[PDB]
């Protein structure tokens, strides 16, 4: 039982549309324990169209 | 996730000249001794390792140290070496160095000297961390156990033993640090000021995009933040119902729950905010009390025990690794026997599974001997006082 | 010098509507019973008879009494009766009444009722007080125990029964309450205040006087009745003026005769108690690990415009290492010293009335441990029974401590506190054969 | 079977006061310890002394210019003597 597997059940409903959700997840719980500060807005900031969150997500 | 072998130098009633090792059997190890032999001191040792936290009451004057004083020295050292096993089965071990330096007027200084963190593989070993910081991080994140819980419940010291039994407030903060609250709380709070800065900042496909996810993504922490403490609490709250049922002889009181009450701030921008209060209650009959203030001795001691297995149960990646000491304390004839029986219980429910690791300290003749036999071990450890009053580890085969 | 008998009423576990007695045998009460029986509550029942305390963390939501929701009725009220009697032998009562009530609230509201203090004398009783501070006082000075021995020693709760342990800063406070320092301190300061004031008086007078003594001359010289009222002053402020003087030396050497006192008191004890610590850790604690145990003391003294500053320590010796025990000792280690030092700390400091109880001394201790505990105890209930100045309560769950207390020693009874059909406790008295 | 009251005395004994009475003067700050009442040695202080010097002013004066001394010192074992009374 996990809480960013929480997390990523609330993004089965509504994909959140222009950053891959797994990734996210990952980047989120490497946030808090990696607690690198600037990483996860690095990580958007280098993702820049539906199909293209797709590859996001089959390449991570 | 094993830990396999632990060798204890200079600490406590422990010699600083020649070792100590305790090896640790897979479901139970059984260490037995008189009154002082040393067998507390073992889990100290296993805690510091895994924590680097010295033991309550024991942090300075170097009253965790074997005492200078009756060998001779201006200093002492204690190493602690704890040889374990990784969640994917990777092999490691962790060596603590404490120097302890007695100065003149008889004060003393107490320094950690070195930590490292080295794995076992093939023929070599790689080293990860010299860095104490890191290590007590990376032990937990290795062994698959939040540190919190460590220090709480699998390596709970004899003194800290009946804290879940302690004043609200204490309990507050115990119950708070367990559940990593404040960490997840600032990551939330971090975010949302990450999305306001972004948003002064303000190609537009992308920005009304980030705006979702952004939305979408604190939503989640603050929805699976609450789901995740009802979710965790509820299966808690079970498996202390079931123990306590089947364990507590006495008529006196059914069952015993761990009550949750919450403070909600409401926010627009920054969702929702929880906070928790914890209290233990007890019922008889239809009637449900506060038990701190209302227990007994040996009910305190009891709930105590159950309240720690159910966290690990619960709280921990499913490896059976718990530390009890002197589980016996104040209990009755009848309460030891349900006890021993319980642990058993647990024991062949979780063997199949085939990693627990569970270590029972204790002097008790009714209860070393419900465990004893029965139980898979094949071996258990006793531990002596040497003539220079030294403590030392003697392995026991039960067949002769 | 002995509690006869104990009357509990609507007290923690028990019920509200039938009362449960215990008559205290002597020398030794046996009280035996399953986990959460009612044992400890039957101490906590004496202390709060004698100190009008109540159990630590009892304080709120009226946890020290039965549960207004369990009976059924929005009030429960708890009554509690102790009979003893005076080191002069004549029996008193005190009774205590507490009350407590569910608000329509989640709040519940605890408060203190009325409690007498009464003489049974020839056939008829007779009220020493109806005023409960008065009562706290009273029971202590008709027993001949100070009160906060009663509390910290006697009737130590089985919560706080390792405080000898405790930190530096808790040990040093439950040390100068035994003691009375502070009220000593006090005591030596109003002297100094009173010294202060008649010496500045005094060179008022003084310097008054020499001006009569001018006037008295004076009128020598002449000589009518204006002298003769020269000459009276002269006598009122010479003899005040005297007076005074001796008073200043009187109140210095009263000054330093209670300093010297306390100083002589504190250290003498100390060493009375040591002494018998020893006896006990040598008789009782198997195991090498220590030879004896015993309590350092330590006084500074702070300067202003007189105090003396007590510091105690627990401390270990085997083959002449000097270790302090805190944050250094065992559990078991913990338990079997806190026991010896508070049967030495009685015995040494209270009135030689031999009242202890002891809630489960077996607590963490090993089988050796036990059976030498229980002989220590045998063997002072052998030395103290001729004399008739024992009283010794035992609180316990454990069948072979049992065994080598309850049989030899002058107890053809044992009370066993077991749980009714309703769930209430009640105490019964089991007759051995 | 000692107390700080008893070693007060014994002190007293050893180094023996002039004006003030000593069984009083250890129930006064026994007194004032037990009884919690923190004027019983002042109290006790002033009457003794206007005791003392009622007594002084009735004496006559050829008693009075020899000693003085002399007189208060009776007067404080008539006290003692009264307090044993
Ligand atoms: N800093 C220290 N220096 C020297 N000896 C110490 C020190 N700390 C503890 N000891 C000794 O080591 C013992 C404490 O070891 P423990 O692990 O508590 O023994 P134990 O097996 O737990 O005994 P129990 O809990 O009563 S069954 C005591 O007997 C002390 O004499
Ligand atoms: N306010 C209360 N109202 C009703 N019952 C209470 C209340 N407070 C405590 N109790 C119960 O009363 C009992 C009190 O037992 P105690 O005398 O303190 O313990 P005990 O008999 O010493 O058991 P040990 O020490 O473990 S052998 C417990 O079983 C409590 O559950
Ligand atoms: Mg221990
Ligand atoms: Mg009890």
């Amino acid at each position: 039982i996990s809480v960013d597997a929480l997390v990523q059940e609330f993004f089965a409903q509504q994909s959140l549309k222009i950053l891959p959700q797994a990734p996210f997840g990952d980047a989120v719980n490497q946030f808090v324990s990696k607690d690198d500060k600037h990483a996860v807005e690095m990580f958007v900031m280098d993702s820049l169209i539906e199909d293209f969150r797709k590859v996001m997500e089959k390449n991570f | 996730s094993k830990i396999e072998k632990l060798s204890i130098l200079g600490v406590r009633s422990f010699g600083p000249h020649h070792p100590e090792t305790i090896a640790f059997n897979t479901p139970l190890t059984l260490i037995v001794g008189y009154n002082g032999s040393g067998k507390t001191t073992v889990i100290e040792c296993l805690k510091y390792a895994t924590t680097g936290e010295l033991p309550p009451n024991s942090t300075r004057n170097g009253a965790f140290i074997h005492d200078p004083d009756l060998v001779g020295e201006k200093e002492v050292r204690a190493q602690v070496k704890l040889s374990f096993r990784s969640t994917i089965g990777e092999s490691y071990v962790v060596t603590r160095n404490i120097q302890l330096l007695v100065q003149r007027n008889n004060k003393r200084t107490q320094k950690t000297l070195e930590g490292s963190l080295l794995l076992r593989n093939n023929g070599e070993r790689t080293v990860i961390s010299t860095r104490v910081a890191e290590l007590d991080k990376l032990v937990s994140e290795k062994l698959g156990v939040p540190p919190a819980i460590l220090d709480a419940v699998i390596f709970c010291h004899q003194d800290d033993s009946l804290w879940p039994m302690s004043e609200p407030a204490a309990l507050k903060k115990r119950f708070d640090e367990i559940f990593e609250a404040q960490k997840y709380t600032k990551v939330i709070e971090n975010i949302r000021l990450l999305k306001k800065k972004k948003g002064d900042e303000l190609k537009v496909e992308t920005t009304k995009a980030a705006i979702e996810d952004l939305g979408r993504g604190m939503a989640a922490v603050d929805h699976a933040i609450m789901q995740y403490h009802s979710k965790m609490m509820e299966q808690i709250n079970r498996t202390i119902a079931e123990l306590w049922q089947s364990t507590y002889q006495g008529t006196d009181i059914d069952t015993i729950q761990i009550r949750s009450d919450v403070e909600s701030t409401t926010s627009s921008d920054s969702g929702t905010r929880r906070n928790y209060n914890y209290r233990v209650s007890m019922v008889k009959g239809d009637t449900e009390m506060d038990m701190r203030g209302r227990c007994s001795a040996g009910q305190k001691v009891l709930a105590s025990i159950i309240i720690r297995l159910a966290l690990a149960e619960s709280f921990c990646a499913n490896c059976g690794l718990i530390a009890l000491d002197e589980p016996t304390t104040n209990l009755d004839s009848d309460n030891i026997r349900s006890l021993a029986e319980s642990l058993h219980g647990i024991i062949k429910a979780r063997q199949a599974q085939g990693n627990l690791q569970l270590i029972v300290i204790t002097h008790d003749e009714e209860f070393l001997k419900y465990m004893q036999c029965s139980d898979f071990c094949d071996d258990f450890y006793r531990v002596k006082r040497d003539e220079k009053q030294n403590s030392v580890i003697v392995r026991e085969s039960i067949t002769r």
